[PDB]
């Protein structure tokens, strides 16, 4: 019917302007030269690190990548870090400078950039879901499948909508990270004695949806974000109704939204919405 | 509305309540009896803590009474 | 309601590409994101 139309080989290409870089442009490349399985001899990426990352904060790795053990859990300042990827080939390290190489494909930029850690930035995402119900009480159904509502925050960096989540703290697990990110970003706690108990009853049942490489614009060749998605489903909806949403920390506005196939979100969060509607058997 | 709600109800796990409550332990709630025995005429048993309840713990200061 | 259960993304996308003709993927994506951004609060839209 269509002809010679390829549904596959749609590799992710970042934009050449890096976000908040002050007009610094990366190397523009085609979609066929994106992965490192292709050769691309004319690919000359630039090397850029952010000046907020160059002032050495507490959440960032130091600027020398030597003696850093990847693909295993490491102890930095007496704190546990994951430092491993979800790739089957694993993370590769360039021996000329000590910096790692991204296994998911070249992004046209080197160094760390805005990302604080060398290699795998481990992120945890909180997708809190409830059923989209009527004022009469019936669950809304589109295309023969049930319809989910999810909490979405609005980011202060790009002024557009995303799911709650964030980078991992040093010495903390993902259940502390996703709960602290949902408390600070989505709920706005910090920056109740019954609603906190209903929030703990909501947070007591959490299933791992996926663990996937992010399609972020901030990923360079030596720093890339891989995330794990934790879903918190309220089938009754009594725990989700007692949560008062207020935007805080790295979020401006937080509200309930309906999941659909034409969502315009930050990075690769639509793949996480497709995974949670595959897991909970909902509409996508 | 009852038939529609009945057809609506017919249709790697992790716990993350540490980050909301704090250092709250849901476990180790061992049963401790009251120190007054029932219908004993005011006879009191040895009061002990919940951590000294099981015999897997040591409790060297546990001196129970003997009553029939 | 029962009649609106067959409503989809793709028929709405074909409706937006019928009435506006944006001649781009990104302009059709931005007009579809604007038309889904208007209807996000259910109290604010009253359809007569
Ligand atoms: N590894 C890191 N890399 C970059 N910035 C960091 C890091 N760790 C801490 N920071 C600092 O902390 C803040 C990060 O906030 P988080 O809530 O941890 O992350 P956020 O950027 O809000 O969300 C990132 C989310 O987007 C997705 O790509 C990914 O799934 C992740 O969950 C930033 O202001 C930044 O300065
Ligand atoms: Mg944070
Ligand atoms: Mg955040
Ligand atoms: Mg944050």
């Amino acid at each position: 019917v269509h002809g010679h139309t390829a549904e596959a080989a749609e590799w992710y290409v970042p934009p050449e302007e890096y976000p908040k870089s002050g007009g610094v442009k990366r190397y523009l490349i085609d979609a066929s030269m994106v992965p490192l399985s292709i050769m691309c001899p004319s690919y000359d990426p630039v090397e850029y690190t952010h000046p907020s990352v160059a002032a050495q904060p507490v959440w960032a790795d130091p600027a020398d990548p030597r003696k850093i053990k990847f693909n295993v859990k490491d102890e930095v300042n007496g704190k546990v870090v994951d430092r491993t990827s979800c790739h089957p080939s694993g993370i590769s390290i360039d021996s000329n400078t000590g910096r790692p190489i991204n296994p998911w494909g070249r992004t046209g930029m080197t160094g760390r950039g805005l990302l604080g850690k060398w290699g795998v930035n481990q992120a945890a995402d909180t997708v809190v879901t409830r059923w989209k119900r009527s004022p009469d009480g019936s669950i809304l159904e589109r295309d023969g499948k049930k319809v989910l509502e999810f909490v979405a925050i609005q980011r202060q960096d790009n002024k557009m909508w995303a799911i709650p989540g964030g980078f991992v703290d040093n010495g903390e697990d993902v259940a502390l990270t996703s709960g602290r990110e949902f408390m600070e970003e989505a709920l706005g706690m910090g920056t109740s004695a019954e609603s906190k108990d209903s929030l703990a009853a909501l947070f007591s049942s959490g299933t791992i949806v996926a663990r996937i490489y992010c399609e972020d614009p901030r990923n360079t060749d030596n720093a890339w974000v891989e995330t794990t998605c934790v879903n918190f489903h309220d089938e009754s909806g009594r725990h989700a109704a007692r949560l008062k949403l207020q935007g805080g920390d790295d979020a401006e506005h937080a509200r309930w939204m309906m999941v659909h196939g034409g969502l315009n979100l930050f990075a690769s969060h639509r793949t996480l919405l497709q995974h949670v509607t595959s897991a909970l058997n909902a509409y996508f | 509305i009852s038939f529609r709600f009945s057809l609506d109800q017919q249709a790697n796990r992790l716990n993350s309540a540490v980050a909301v409550h704090g250092h709250t332990a849901e476990a180790a709630e061992w049963y401790v009896p009251p120190e007054e025995y029932p219908k004993s005429g005011g006879v009191k048993r040895y009061l002990i803590d919940a951590s000294m309840v099981p015999l897997s713990i040591m409790c060297p200061s546990y001196d129970p009474v003997e009553y029939t | 309601l029962t009649r609106f259960k067959s409503y989809t993304i793709d028929d709405l996308r074909q409706k937006v590409a019928q009435t506006f003709n944006p001649k781009s993927s990104q302009q059709l994506t931005n007009l579809l994101d604007s038309a889904l951004e208007c209807v996000q609060d259910p109290n604010l839209v009253v359809v007569y």
